[PDB]
RNA sequence: UCAUCUAGACAGCCGGACGGUGGCCAUGGAAGUCGGAAUCCGCUAAGGAGUGUGUAACAACUCACCGGCCGAAUGAACUAG
RNA sequence: GGGCGUGUGGCGUAGUCGAGCGCGCUCCCUUGCAUGGGAGAGGUCUCCGGUUCGAUUCCGGACUCGUCCGCCA
């Protein structure tokens, strides 16, 4: 849900037809003034590919940086990361089928 | 931004049409054949390409 | 203010306008923005005259102006001379100059007190300048540039000169004119500063492509704050 | 002319066809300009594209400094020497053909102009009027 | 017509300058009017004017402002147009407008606001709290041209009652201070001006100019309200603590010494108030900057910094008096800086500069900051000697030389040394010998009579007749 | 050549379009609708272990089926003048 | 214009889908009519896509080079 709040915030700033660098400066200023929604964001924004990046706590003090598409839901981005996981497994099985004949 | 209802009303006349593949004619969205003679009233129609 | 203005796209305002303390002259073929800049900034205290000199839209390079007097070339017609006589206040004196170089804005760089001229002007024209303008005259070149009016912008407070000017020439001209001078550029690096802009005691008007450091140099040397 | 024109120009009698060599009036170190093209000229069979006063041309430096030779550059005609009529009906002419070097936007490569220039050129190009000594 | 929502501002819940429920901020990124609010505006014509105001290009901005002004002029026709919604929006944009580089924009913006209040008198009261500080900042700006007309207009708005103008200072003092605080602490030069279209310089120049206006505002505020220091101490401490005001005092570079002069006046005011004594650390911070300033003053820029110097010296005397040249005490190199400064100052002497120097001397001798015979007297001799070279080729130098003599005679009376008196006599004769016109400087000559005794001068005449 | 048809057909409106059951595998999830197989009953006038939209999965909407109005022919595929 | 083939280290050159040698010179050792020896550096295998598990290697396209054939009375 908090990722959806961050997305709604960035999309509301986008829908004002505001300049991207001014949006990044607004994120920096609100991070300095201690807004949580701003402080969850990482500043090199990929608005050219409609993608933001967000910091999530690994343990419920280390934070991980995850890229979120603005045109899909947060659950839909999670399903994309699951899909990239699932495609990686099939290539690994193809490698395991390769190993014996290749090394022979 | 126009308004949502007003965008719908303008897109009813500008965007919700069909295009004949042979002669590029702008056609009614529920049409089955082109109304033009030069393509021979063909049934090769496609939806008009939307944005987004 | 150094006011950003164009003459229909032209970033050279000194070519198409002549600004003194007492009056202003603008070309007849001008845009609404170009007239509105002088009308808003100058106000109703200072007359603005739409004029043509010798049948030409260029008036700043054709004429040399002062608060006490105005100099016009020989080719200026009687209708233009009478219109300037009616539109101008009674204080200023308008006198035709009969001289071969004939482009007085290019030839003469002048202010209220002291003037720089082309070295090769005629002695009768020098005495005519000293009479009508009431201004002491020096024949000097700015680092070998004979067109001192085109290559210098001068006011009472200070002066802007050509960028490629020798420093020794800078203190020599500064001591000769009794004003501080700065070498600088106008209109995104154009060398012709006097053709680039017009200035007086409280206003400077320049082209739109004049950058912010150049505008800061202008307001610093002319003390417009 | 074309792009860098400040206003329009009345028709001046054309005096400089392709292949004409004119004096180089400015202080850029070039001695003469050789006209190979006229900007804005039309198309007719066998007709040479000719230039008048105030026109922008394409020219090469035939005689002058070697960094100016052997390349094409824009030029502006400032003295015509073929007599033309104004709308006040005086027929006037200089005694030589002369032009200056410029970029495609029209600002001068040089810094000062020797000799007179025409008012039909000085009104149309402000940089030429800026560096011009006498305008007639 | 207008789309998008200011969600981030909502998370903040900060009204900035505004007391009407709208964040008002000088910075470009935030405080822009809400799209929903913009939609609410009464007429399409107004909406367009606002959109144009948002756009970056100046010509468009000006055009829009001119249009807005015209609408205000026909108030009766457009009274419906002007509404609280309009006011909320205007206020948000007005702040950004006042910081605009272009003078016309600032002037017009101020004029518009004043006009609105005059027409909407007693209907703008909720919004007055936001507007008055801003209007005042315009009336108190370093540029005379923006400030003076604004001031005249403000007076007309309140029916030319001086008391009302003063009342504004008193009534909105809390608000005014808040504005000053926001510029000084909340703001940064980068926040004020967008980096892509502005260089590191200029942006720097701009922040300084705005802050300078804020300092000017503070001075008037202190003068108007005596208890302002006591009521606003916590905030004042914060404003003072920030290094920004202190950064303003740089003469090393920068076009205007006008800004520098303003800071000195503030420091002077603080000492007079006793606020600087109240927070000694703050006074020390200011003192250190003053020391840095002395280094900045240099021969290369002496011509540029010369008008400002007498003022620096007079202030220095007053500050030194506090805590026994305590100001000098903080810096081990204060003397070293003074020595360098003296040499630089002597090379070019401002009119009245020497009178200031003597006042500093009056202060210095009591705390013995400087050795008079080795340093003070000789430096002065060097200065008059330099003036003697500068005999009076240029204007005023004549006044300065006479002025120096008046000061030098006072310097000698204090010296009480035979060598010093002898040196003075030699210099006096030499000055006359170098020549000038006694008649031209007749007033100076009347002052000059003391150096050669009246009877001695008659004897002097006999010696002169004897001269070949 | 297949089908439907005064025991009410095809268009057009309006209403329902349900339970066992989130049927079995498989997935971090997939409940009619990512796929693999099966694809059966009840209540019925009638409703697919689903025609699409559809959500992370739901929810929701629509379908092909049955009903009121209409009262009589109509739908699909193909052939050749 | 068209066809056919070609492209490897600073240079030349070997490549069956699983980049070596020689020459230039880096260093060291070792010598009159100045050698030899030993460890070195050196490639986006012309480039871009697909196949494979991995392409110098297979395929498609582009660039480049080299050959061959081509206007009239
Ligand atoms: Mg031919
Ligand atoms: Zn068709």
């Amino acid at each position: 849900p908090l990722i959806e709040e961050v997305k709604l915030a960035v999309q509301g700033l986008i829908d004002q037809q505001m300049d991207w660098n001014t949006i990044e400066k607004l994120i920096k200023s609100e991070q300095k003034k201690g807004n949580r929604i701003a402080q969850l964001l990482n500043l090199p924004l990929n608005l050219k590919q409609n993608k933001i990046s967000v910091k999530l706590d690994l343990s419920s003090n280390e934070k991980i940086n995850v890229t979120i598409d603005l045109g899909l839901s947060a659950y839909a981005n999670a399903t994309e990361y699951f899909n990239i996981k699932k495609t990686s497994a099939q290539k690994q099985k193809k490698v395991e089928k390769n190993v014996g004949k290749a090394m022979k | 931004i126009i308004e949502p209802s007003l965008k719908a009303l303008a897109s009813k006349y500008n965007c919700d049409k069909s295009v004949c593949r042979k002669c590029y004619a702008r056609l009614p969205p529920r049409a089955t054949n082109c109304r033009k003679r030069k393509c021979g009233h063909t049934n090769q129609l496609r939806p008009k390409k939307k944005l987004k | 203010m150094a006011t950003r203005t164009q003459f229909e796209n032209s970033n050279e305002i000194g070519v198409f306008s002549k600004l003194t303390n007492t009056y202003c002259l603008v070309a007849v073929g001008g845009s609404e923005n170009f007239y509105s800049a002088f009308e808003a900034e100058l106000g109703d205290a200072i007359p603005i005259v739409h004029t043509t000199i010798a049948g030409t839209r260029i008036i700043g390079r054709m004429t040399a102006g002062n608060r006490r007097g105005l100099l016009v070339p020989t080719q200026t017609t009687d209708q233009e001379l009478q219109h300037l006589r009616n539109s101008l206040p009674d204080s200023v004196k308008i006198q035709r100059v009969e001289e071969r170089l004939s482009a007085l804005g290019n030839v003469i760089c002048c202010n209220d007190y002291v003037a720089l001229v082309h070295p090769d002007i005629d002695r009768e024209t020098e005495e005519l300048i000293s009479d009508v303008l009431g201004v002491e005259v020096f024949r000097q070149t700015i680092s070998g540039n004979i067109l001192v009016g085109s290559y210098c912008s001068l006011s009472n407070q200070g002066g802007l000169v050509h960028p490629q000017t020798s420093v020794q020439d800078q203190e020599e001209l500064s001591s000769l004119l009794q004003v501080p001078l700065v070498a600088g550029t106008v209109n995104r690096g154009s060398s012709v500063v006097g053709a680039g802009m017009v200035v007086n005691d409280y206003l400077a008007v320049t082209g739109l492509d004049t950058t912010a450091p150049e505008l800061s140099v202008i307001e610093s040397i002319f003390r417009l704050q | 002319s074309g792009n860098g024109a400040q206003g329009t120009k009345f028709r001046i009698s054309l005096g400089l066809p392709v292949g004409a060599i004119m004096n180089c009036a400015d202080n850029s170190g070039a001695r003469n300009l050789y006209i190979i093209a006229v900007k804005g000229s039309g198309s007719r069979l066998n007709r040479l594209p000719a230039a008048s006063l105030g026109d922008m041309v394409m020219a090469t430096v035939k005689k002058g400094k070697p960094e100016l030779r052997k390349k094409v550059m824009p030029a502006i005609v400032v003295r015509q020497a073929k007599s033309w009529r104004r709308r006040d009906g005086v027929f006037l002419y200089f005694e030589d053909n002369a032009g200056v070097i410029a970029n495609p936007k029209g600002e001068m490569k040089g810094s000062a102009i020797t000799g007179p220039v025409g008012k039909e050129c000085a009104d149309l190009w402000p940089r030429v009027a800026s560096n011009s000594g006498v305008v007639v | 017509s207008f789309g998008g929502i200011n969600t981030f501002q909502q998370y903040n819940t900060d009204l900035g300058l505004g007391h009407n429920g709208v964040r008002i901020s000088l910075n470009y990124f935030d405080g822009l009017p809400d799209p929903s609010l913009l939609n609410s505006l009464y007429s399409n014509e107004l909406k367009l004017i606002f959109k144009s105001l948002l756009k970056r290009d100046e010509t468009t901005k000006e055009k829009a402002l001119m249009d807005l002004s015209n609408l205000i002029s026909d108030f009766n026709q457009n009274e419906y147009f002007f509404n609280d919604i309009f006011l909320l929006c205007w206020s948000q944009i007005y702040a950004k407008l006042i910081i605009s580089d272009y003078k016309v924009i600032r002037l017009q913006s101020h004029q518009i606001t004043i006009m609105l209040v005059k027409s909407l008198r007693k209907k703008i009261s909720k919004f007055l709290k936001d507007f008055i500080p801003l209007i005042l900042l315009g009336t108190c700006e370093l540029d005379y041209s923006v400030s003076k007309p604004s001031l005249n207009e403000l007076t007309e708005c309140f029916n030319k009652d001086p008391a009302k103008i003063n009342a504004l200072w008193a009534v909105f003092q809390e608000q005014l201070l808040n504005l000053v605080k926001e510029i000084v602490v909340n703001e940064n030069e980068d926040t004020i001006s967008d980096e892509r279209y502005s260089s590191k310089e200029e942006s720097e120049f701009r922040y300084h100019r705005v802050i300078a206006s804020a300092v000017l505002l503070l001075i008037k505020l202190f003068v108007h309200n005596k208890d302002v220091s006591e009521r606003n101490s916590s905030s004042l401490k914060v404003i003072l603590s920030d290094e920004s005001i202190w950064k303003l005092l740089n003469l090393k570079n920068g076009q205007n010494t006008n800004a520098y002069e303003t800071v000195l006046r503030l420091i002077d005011v603080l000492y007079t108030r006793g606020y600087m004594p109240s927070h000694k650390n703050i006074m020390k911070l200011a003192v250190k900057k003053l020391l840095k300033s002395l280094t900045h003053i240099t021969s290369k820029n002496i011509l540029k910094v010369c008008p400002v110097l007498p003022s620096i010296l007079n202030l220095l005397a007053t500050l030194d008096d506090y805590e026994d040249g305590t100001i000098w005490s903080y810096d081990k190199s204060s003397k070293e800086k003074v020595l360098k400064f003296l040499s630089v100052s002597r090379t070019s002497p401002s009119p009245g500069f020497f009178n200031a120097v003597f006042a500093l001397y009056s202060s210095t001798k009591r705390h013995s900051f400087l050795d008079y015979y080795l340093e003070w007297l000789p430096f002065w001799q060097k200065s008059v000697q330099r003036l003697n070279e500068k005999g009076f080729s240029a204007r005023n130098s004549a006044e300065v030389l006479n002025e120096f003599w008046t000061n030098f005679l006072k310097f000698a009376e204090d010296s009480s040394e035979e060598r010093v008196k002898k040196m003075v006599e030699s210099e006096i004769f030499n000055s006359l010998s170098c020549g000038k016109s006694l008649s031209e400087y007749t007033k100076l000559n009347q002052t000059l009579s003391g150096v050669f005794p009246p009877d001695k001068w008659e004897r002097e005449i006999e010696d002169y007749f004897t001269s070949d």
